[PDB]
RNA sequence: CUGAUAACUUACAGGACGCUUUGGCUUCAUUGCUUUUCAGGUGAACUGCCGAGUAGGUAG
DNA sequence: ACCTGAAAAGCAATGAAGCCAAAGCGTCCTGTAAGGTGA
DNA sequence: TCACCAA
């Protein structure tokens, strides 16, 4: 049994807002929140 | 005089310099090279007579291979052994007593120190003489390579070797000439009919100059009591 | 008399194949390949005298010789652990 | 360091100008007004911990 | 007799999807990929 | 005339299964770039003729 | 027809660089060949 | 010809 779905999303938000995506683990200013990111283009 | 023969590679060499070290092979390999490269040559001109060769060693490569000894008589191997062999590419300056290109050829010596030692028919252009030392060694091409020069810094044991070999972690030690155990006697049977002594090596340290023309200079040395390839400037 | 050669092959193998250098014969890493330093790179080379043995395949001589053996005294063959021209023939 | 004067710094040595960079926005001449936008946004995350 | 084959294959498949290799034996990762060096 | 002479290490192979880094945030106060400055080599290629021709032709 | 691109001085001080929790278990590492002396 | 022998 196979069953592949392709999801796809749209989201309204406000003007100039805030977008929040995972942040990945990390092991004179120190990072404080790094993201995880795939390179597109 | 200074006759400079490039790009002298070994394929497969003796590591096992000594029945103590292993490395570099022995500095009478490189001398009876040279001495069987002087003794063809006196077929023709009777009066050649190498005084002393410099070395200029390139890319070692010291690594253990195999030695399948063959089938001796109930007809199986002997026994199995572990050996060590080397890759030497070196040059090598002469320093002659006073010829064609195809006399060289044909009268260079085949084997260094059980390995095959060639040149290449497109280096045979590099086999030309000259007078002076300045320009004899900036005549060979590839050049990044160490001249062999002794390290006669006082030593008799292993931690007096071990101590040099950390200061200079390019010093490589093997062996150097031939320490006796008895004078040389007549024996019914001997290698091509001459007076048989039976000796043991001689290790010493080897540095490696950037370039004192004496000291790269090597040339054979006998003691009453021992034989050393050692250099002019000792 | 001298006669050097110098021979160079040219071998077009398939799609990311095998390659069969000779290999080394010690007393962990079970198949260890002979190699010598080209450049600044380890390379896989095959003996001096892995080579002078394939020159020296001759000897279809024997009193029963279907195929050529190496030259040597009481001529081995190592396929099949035996020796042709045994002494006692 | 301490608050007597240092004698390097002479009369002609600090009147010497003293160059340096910043950004300057302004607004354009012939401008009317400036706009300024954006949006806030009011949720309940004090009921509970996080 | 010889007989070389060339064989190539074609896989569609779905959006950003995953690809699984062999991996390698080892004696502080979990999964490490065995690999070659293309271009 | 080299710890000399001679020297085939071989054959076979599945590393895998699973995995939410998250929460919070005011960079900002101050400011004079000035002073002065010759591109020249233009005596060469003229003066008529036809045509409505600011187009275009022609003589020596 | 070629030739020229000026000198003279300056580039500010003040303060801070948060934490807290963890790092998985089951199972294995192959076999065949190659002896010098003495009764 | 075979009984000898280790890390």
């Amino acid at each position: 049994g196979l069953a592949i779905f392709e999801v796809r999303a749209t989201l309204h938000l406000p003007t100039n807002a805030m977008v929040r995506p995972s942040q990945v683990f990390t092991e004179k200013t120190q990072n404080s929140r790094v993201f995880q990111s795939t390179t597109i283009d | 005089s200074f006759l400079v023969l490039p790009n002298i590679r070994v394929c497969g060499a003796t590591a096992l310099s000594s029945p103590v070290t292993v490395g570099i092979p022995s500095l009478t390999a490189f001398f009876g090279f040279v001495h069987a490269f002087e003794r063809n040559i006196n077929r023709t001109t009777s009066s050649f007579r190498v005084e002393s060769f410099a070395i200029c060693v390139h890319q070692l490569h010291v690594e253990k291979r195999g030695l399948t000894a063959e089938f001796v008589e109930t007809i199986s191997a002997p026994a199995t052994r572990d050996d060590w062999q080397c890759d030497v590419v070196f040059s090598l300056i002469l320093n002659t007593n006073f010829i064609d290109q195809d006399t060289l050829v044909t009268s260079l010596p085949k084997r260094l120190a059980r390995g095959s030692a060639k040149i290449a028919i497109d280096d045979f252009k590099h086999i030309n003489s000259f007078s002076t030392l300045e320009t004899a060694i900036e005549s060979l091409p590839i050049e990044a390579g160490r001249w062999l020069s002794l390290y006669a810094q006082s030593n008799n044991n292993l931690s007096d070797l071990l101590a040099a070999m950390t200061e200079d972690h390019q010093l490589m030690a093997s062996c150097v000439g031939y320490h006796l155990l008895e004078e040389p006697k007549d024996k019914p049977n001997s290698l091509r009919g001459y007076k048989h002594a039976i000796a043991e090596c001689i290790i010493g340290l080897i540095n490696s100059i950037t370039f004192d023309p004496n000291t790269i200079f090597w040339s054979l040395k006998n003691y009453q009591n021992y034989l050393v390839v050692q250099p002019r400037s000792i | 008399g001298l006669a050097i050669f110098e021979v160079r092959a040219t071998l077009h193998l398939p799609t990311n194949a095998m390659v069969r250098p000779s290999q080394v014969f010690t007393e962990q890493n079970s198949r260890v390949f002979q190699s010598t330093t080209i450049d600044g790179e380890r390379s896989p080379i095959l003996g001096a005298f892995k080579t002078g043995a394939a020159i020296a395949t001759i000897d279809d001589w024997y009193p029963e010789a279907t195929e050529p053996l190496r030259v040597g005294r009481f001529g081995v063959h190592r396929e099949d652990v035996t020796c042709y021209r045994h002494p006692s023939t | 360091v301490s608050g007597q004067p240092i004698k390097s710094a002479t009369a002609e040595a600090l009147a010497q100008g003293n160059p340096h960079q910043v950004d300057f926005c302004h607004v354009p001449y012939g401008a009317s007004h400036i706009e300024c936008s954006f949006s806030v946004s009011f949720s309940s995350e004090l009921r509970q911990p996080y």
